[PDB]
């Protein structure tokens, strides 16, 4: 019977390193994942401000030529 | 004896072998014509057979191929990508951001010299 | 037969949480694409 005591200890010894394993992930949860969608929305916005700066800046340059002109 | 056998279910359920994997068989969409040449001839043990259904069931087959996740380790790594992905990704959102800043101080600038 | 029930159990507990797991990190490397492509 030694044999099979022994191959349940080692059984269970294996199972229960895979639960570490298991257990790692539950650790490793991820939320900057979260904050990345945040970042873009937010990027998008502000390079839209900037768009908007220039584009009344262009407006601005065409008076310039033609008055100088 | 049907108690060393269930006890063998037990053992090849929470291991590294993929003997019926622990229900813990699970796959993640990795990001990817030598597709085709990857995805087919299939992976590092996966069975053939729920590797095809997850390229069946896999979302967004040209922004992503089928990987193996192997157990929750797997996941382990996989946050570990993820959070490396993050940093990388705020982090070019910084560089957007600081090219939208200084175009916005530039472009104050130019406008008021075209007041002058 | 006790020790060899709590195997079992912990087995689909812990299997049931790992699987949620893997999900979350998929969801995770989802919105990660997601996200990169706006920055692109």
């Amino acid at each position: 019977p030694q044999l099979l005591c022994q191959d349940v200890e080692n059984f269970q010894k294996f199972v229960k390193e895979q639960k570490q394993v298991q257990e790692e992930i539950s650790r490793m949860s991820s939320k900057a994942m979260l904050k990345v969608q945040e970042d873009i929305k937010a990027l998008k916005q502000l390079l839209s401000v900037a768009s908007s700066g220039l584009q009344r800046n262009a407006l601005a340059i065409d008076k310039l030529k033609i008055e100088t002109a | 004896t049907l108690l060393g056998d269930e006890r063998d279910a037990i053992l090849a359920k929470w291991n590294q072998l993929q003997a019926f994997w622990g229900t813990g068989k699970g796959f993640f969409m990795n990001n990817t014509v030598q597709i085709k040449q990857l995805i087919q001839n299939p992976l590092s043990g996966v069975d053939p057979i729920i590797w095809e259904q997850a390229k069946v069931d896999n979302p967004d087959p040209e922004r992503l191929i089928p990987v193996p996740m192997i157990g929750f380790k797997e996941l382990l790594r996989r946050l570990e990508v993820q959070d490396q992905m993050t940093k990388q990704h705020q982090s070019r959102l910084d560089i957007i951001s600081e090219d939208i800043g200084e175009l916005q101080k530039n472009q104050t600038t130019t406008m008021a010299k075209i007041g002058q | 037969e006790n020790l060899i029930n709590k195997w079992s159990l912990e087995l689909e507990d812990q299997e049931k949480h790992f699987l949620q797991q893997a999900t979350q990190v998929n969801a995770w490397d989802r919105t990660l694409m997601q996200n990169g492509e706006r920055i692109t």
